[PDB]
RNA sequence: UGCUAAGUGGAAAAGGAUGUGCAGUCGCGAAGACAACCAGGAGGUUGGCUUAGAAGCAGCCACCCUUGAAAGAGUGCGUAA
């Protein structure tokens, strides 16, 4: 998983969602799993 | 060796000239040699029926060098209507080797050549350094000067040791490590040197280590050099990297090994050993890698094109064009190596390839 | 079903044809021989071929007219097209010797009249750097 | 880097940094544009960040033009000592930027790779801007 | 920092109006 | 599609069929265009085999008296267009439908009246 | 060219001034001003939803038909105060015209179509003046560029204008200036 | 009379982001718009150059024509190709 402040769709099926108060990105691929923090 | 500074090699046709000789103007029973195997060069030409113009293209390749020092071999590579080979060697061949036929003969250069890939060399003491990059024909000097001035702490302190010059000279000495630093981070950001060599002394070079980043304390070598003032020539630095470099290139020779006995014992088809399929790769252009072996008296028999080689005209046949012409395997095999852009290794007798050949593939 | 391009006067070469049908289970001393034989016509000129499989390992092939880009090149007698087109013109064309493409083309193409199919060379043309006057 | 051939005082003081950009407020050479959204100095070490930024994203086709240049003057004093005897020597240039001033102008064919390349260049200045056209 | 910051931000109060000595 | 652009493919289409003496109705929902342009040039010889939208044909349809034949518009819509004798159309579709076995007709048109698909195969009997 | 004027409501202010404009604009009106030959200033209030409604289809020289007081006038928009930053409306100056007058109108000109692939249109001047009777103001003047390669300038007496409209400015005037597309070799060597 | 779900109120930046409320422009839409499911997504052709290899998909240039309801000298994944 990636933690960084910004978060962004890296690929064109990664989906911006938002979490127990938090931004993350959900991909297909494991490699683009990321939140914000 | 890469298949880059050869590549235009191919490009040239006409008969071909390879002479590798030994160019030691050491001693005064030294000079004499030079134009005995000139002469003797002359003589192997004239009996081979040679034109007249790579002679006149030759001595004056070979009379206008100025003479290196200690003991070096030399190699020469002509056509006849200009000169495309032409450097000193790290030592001289135990004989000299003179041939004249349309392909070059490049195998002595394989392992045997003046050329080291760029590296840095630093001297550092803990008031500045300074730094020279190496890129082959052209050297590059840097002097890093340092801002924190008073680097030595006196024993005196002040009054009841009130004021002290421990952390005033400290932070001086890492201003200077500081700046040394970013230089040669930079110098290796812009470069990419293979080696990084240090010297100084056990204090101002184990913490300069400590304050590069991962990318180049990776590649550092650490040297024992003297102070410098002192200074150092050429020869003192070829002497002091040589050693280094040796092992250097044994590691890659070690490297391949392991590859190709991996993917021998695999078998998956990333290897091919011995004449037999290792042609027929090269002809189909996935060769990777060639390791020449002691292919000695070996004879190919390449087809109508210079590249296309089979190693006997009965399998030829299979592809219905007719022998044109027999070649050596050792100066016709390294062509077509160059030809797909392939590297070159030169076995140390470790190897123990089928036939004294081996290729590492591209796939199956 | 697999395609290839191969000139009409190699049989059995190493590259272009033993990787391509040899994983298919389809043999490959039978079709050379074959194919050598139906395209001893040409024999300058490449042309392709479909190899039409069945279940069976064997092959069935119905020949090609050379491809438009290799025909257009010795209309013009330049052994290959522009670099750079729309700026460096490697040679002309009219538009009498495009019409022979046209029909020697004719079977392998989706046009319907002489003047339809015209147009389609036309289009090759200028992707090369050949004008058509 | 951008450095006058020469100016006639060489130690000036600091630029006001009030009110709003009196011209220069509209594109005038390109199609596109970044208009300033508030006070800064820009360094000559930012300007040449910032264009070729741009020129990377387009690559071959397009222009750029710079509006702003830098005239002005600062100087910084030697490192590590105390206040007073003289003033320092001019270290780096800027260029005085208000509110609607336009710095940078492109004109390129189409609109997608011409408007995000803009913004790659506005991530490097130390203000906040926003793309702005030729229309009404 | 922590102390300064504090000081300095209780300035803008009901009661103080934006300003207090010694900033 | 545009509000402008399907008003301008129903004048088009509108005439296609006044000049026409009838016309098949059929589905392709299945057929590569290799199979179709098959169909474009067996039937090119006489007939035309377009399609288009559902709705913007049946505003088309208005203009005949083709009022009953609104039902087969729905579903994947093909139409040919018979401008030269009915014989010709009517075996050659049967061969290729049957070939294919992916085109199904859904009915016909002569006289002012539909025929249904049974009846409009049995043409080519005649 | 054949307009048909726009209508609007105009109330003449009360009070002017700083603190009885910013009155004004808070509510929802422009100030405004209406001179012209009749040597007759008012200064007036348009609606500024309104009144940026015209503009935003007719053009900065929109045909105005105000009505003041019950009254009909006929008026042109000669000038228009923006602020910089919030793109407002703080001001228009408004003309009385009448049919028939010539009014010099400097208008803007549009570029349209496709070049030589390896060549870039540039445009210099953004509008040209234009003399035309005040009901016949062409709201936009277009150049065409196509097949034209390498070096070229299209003056700005090429371009077309519609019957009875005059030109002012004169021929000289570079409007489009198309030359060859810079390299990559040429990007980096300018602004440095 | 409305707003906030953060204990924001009762600290902070560049920047990231389908939190929610108010007002204003423009596109598409019963001629069926967006989402979803069913079927096509083609022929010249592996466009030309470079490259050992480059076939829509290292890289450069161009970016046409045809059958057609549509099909880009090709939006991604993938193969040495």
């Amino acid at each position: 998983m990636k933690v960084n402040p910004s978060v962004k769709p890296i690929c064109d099926k990664c989906r911006v969602i938002r979490r127990h108060g938090r931004v993350m990105v959900i991909c297909s691929d494991p490699r683009h799993k990321q939140r914000q923090g | 060796m890469r298949s880059e500074r050869l590549r235009w090699l191919v490009a040239a046709e006409g008969p071909f000239a390879s002479v590798y000789f030994d160019d030691s103007h050491d001693t005064l029973d030294a000079v004499e040699r030079r134009e005995a195997t000139w002469r003797d060069v002359r003589k192997h030409l004239e009996s081979r029926d040679a034109k007249q113009e790579l002679i006149d293209s030759l001595e004056e390749a070979v009379r206008d060098s100025r003479p290196a020092v200690g003991q070096r071999g030399r190699a020469l590579i002509a056509t006849g209507e200009q000169v495309l080979v032409n450097e000193h060697l790290i030592g001289p061949p135990p004989a000299t080797v003179i041939r004249l036929s349309d392909y070059p003969y490049v195998v002595p250069l394989i392992d045997l050549e003046m050329r080291r890939p760029t590296y840095v060399f630093a001297a550092v003491d803990h008031t500045g350094a300074d730094v020279k990059l190496y890129q082959g024909a052209t050297i590059s000097s840097t002097k890093i000067d340092g801002v924190g001035y008073p680097v030595h702490k006196p024993v005196t302190a002040g009054w009841n040791g009130y004021g002290d010059f421990q952390h005033t000279t400290e932070e001086a000495i890492r201003m200077n490590c500081r700046a040394v630093a970013d230089h040669l981070t930079r110098l290796v950001d812009a470069a990419d040197p293979e080696v990084v060599f240090v010297s100084g002394e056990v204090r101002s070079r184990t913490d300069l280590l400590s304050t590069l980043p991962q990318r180049v304390a990776v590649r550092v070598s650490q040297l024992h050099a003297g102070p410098r003032k002192s200074a150092l020539d050429e020869e003192e630095i070829w002497d002091l990297t040589s050693a280094e470099f040796t092992r250097r290139r044994y590691a890659e020779i070690t490297n391949v090994a392991q590859q190709f006995e991996a993917e021998i014992g695999r078998g998956s088809g990333l290897a091919a050993q011995g004449l037999a399929e290792v042609c027929a790769a090269l002809r189909d252009g996935d060769v990777d890698t060639l390791i020449v072996g002691e292919l000695g008296e070996a004879t190919v028999v390449t087809g109508k094109a210079r590249t296309t080689v089979a190693r006997d005209a009965d399998m030829l046949s299979e592809l219905g064009e007719p022998v044109d012409r027999v070649a050596r395997a050792d100066e016709a095999l390294p062509f077509a190596a160059i030809a797909v852009g392939a590297a070159l290794v030169r076995d140390d007798n470790r190897i123990a390839p089928l036939d004294g050949v081996g290729a590492l593939l591209r796939y199956a | 079903l697999i395609k290839l391009q191969i000139q009409a006067g190699q049989a059995n070469p190493a590259p272009p044809v033993g990787p391509a049908l040899g994983q298919h289970g389809v043999n490959i001393m039978e079709f050379c021989k074959a194919y050598n034989a139906a395209t001893e016509s040409q024999r300058g000129n490449v042309i392709p071929v479909e190899i039409t499989v069945y279940e069976d390992r064997s092959f069935t092939f119905a020949l090609k007219t050379p491809p438009a880009a290799k025909l257009l090149l010795k209309a013009a007698g330049v052994q290959k097209g522009s670099g750079e087109p729309h700026k460096t013109k490697v040679a002309k064309v009219t538009w009498d010797q495009v019409r022979e493409i046209a029909e020697t083309k004719k079977a392998d193409l989706n046009a319907n009249d002489i003047d339809a199919a015209a147009k389609i060379i036309a289009g090759t043309a200028r992707s090369m750097g050949i004008t058509v006057e | 880097m951008l450095i006058p051939r020469k100016v006639k005082h060489r130690k000036q003081h600091h630029p006001e940094q009030r009110g709003i950009a009196s011209g220069g407020t509209s594109v005038s050479f390109g199609d596109y544009g970044i208009q300033a959204l508030e006070h800064a100095y820009i360094t000559n070490r930012q300007i040449e960040s910032a264009r070729i930024a741009i020129n990377r994203h387009i690559k071959r086709g397009g222009k750029v033009w710079i509006n702003i240049f830098p005239d002005r003057p600062l100087t910084k004093k030697p490192a590590e000592t105390r206040m007073g005897s003289g003033k320092g020597s001019p270290e780096w240039w800027v260029a005085n930027v208000k509110p609607g001033r336009v710095l940078f102008e492109l004109s390129y064919p189409d609109e997608k790779t011409a408007r995000d390349a803009l913004t790659r260049a506005i991530h490097k200045l130390p203000i906040k801007a926003r793309i702005v056209t030729r229309e009404e | 920092a922590k102390r300064g910051r504090k000081k300095r931000d209780r300035k803008h109060s009901k009661a103080n109006h934006g300003k207090r000595p010694n900033a | 599609m545009a509000k402008a652009d399907k008003a301008t493919a129903v004048a088009d289409i509108a005439e296609q069929f006044k000049a026409s003496t009838a016309t098949v109705v059929t589905e392709y929902r299945g057929l590569t265009v290799a199979n179709l342009a098959e169909l474009r040039r067996a039937l090119g010889d006489s007939a035309t085999y377009t399609v288009a939208k559902n709705t913007l044909v049946k505003r088309a349809a208005s203009e005949a008296g083709i009022e009953g034949l609104d039902e087969l518009f729905a579903g994947p819509t093909a139409i040919a267009f018979v401008k030269g004798e009915a014989v010709d159309a009517a075996k050659a579709i049967k061969k290729f439908a049957k070939d294919n076995k992916a085109l199904v007709i859904k009915g016909g048109y002569m006289d002012g009246k539909a025929l249904s698909v049974a009846d409009v195969e049995k043409i080519a009997d005649l | 060219t054949a307009n048909i004027p726009n209508k609007l409501t105009a109330n003449v202010r009360t009070r002017t001034g700083k603190g009885a404009s910013r009155q004004a604009r808070r509510d929802g009106k422009v100030p405004a001003v209406l001179y012209g030959h009749g040597t007759d200033p008012q200064h007036l209030e348009l609606n500024a939803r309104d009144f940026a409604a015209v503009l935003r289809s007719h053009g900065t020289n929109a045909i105005l038909t105000l009505d003041i007081e019950g009254t009909e006038q006929l008026a042109l928009t000669k000038a228009l105060d923006v602020h910089p930053i919030r793109r407002n409306i703080q001001h228009a100056d408004l003309l009385v015209v009448q049919r028939g007058e010539k009014v010099t109108v400097e208008v803007t000109v549009l570029v349209e179509g496709d070049a030589t692939p390896g060549t870039l249109v540039t445009q210099d001047a953004n509008t040209i003046e234009i003399e035309a009777e005040a009901l016949s103001i062409p709201e936009q003047l277009t150049v065409s560029v196509e097949g034209v390669e390498a070096g070229t300038q299209i003056t700005a007496g090429q371009i077309s204008l519609p019957e009875g409209v005059n030109l002012i400015s004169d021929p000289e005037l570079l409007v489009v200036n198309v030359v060859e597309a810079p390299s990559a070799e040429a990007l980096e060597e300018e602004g440095a």
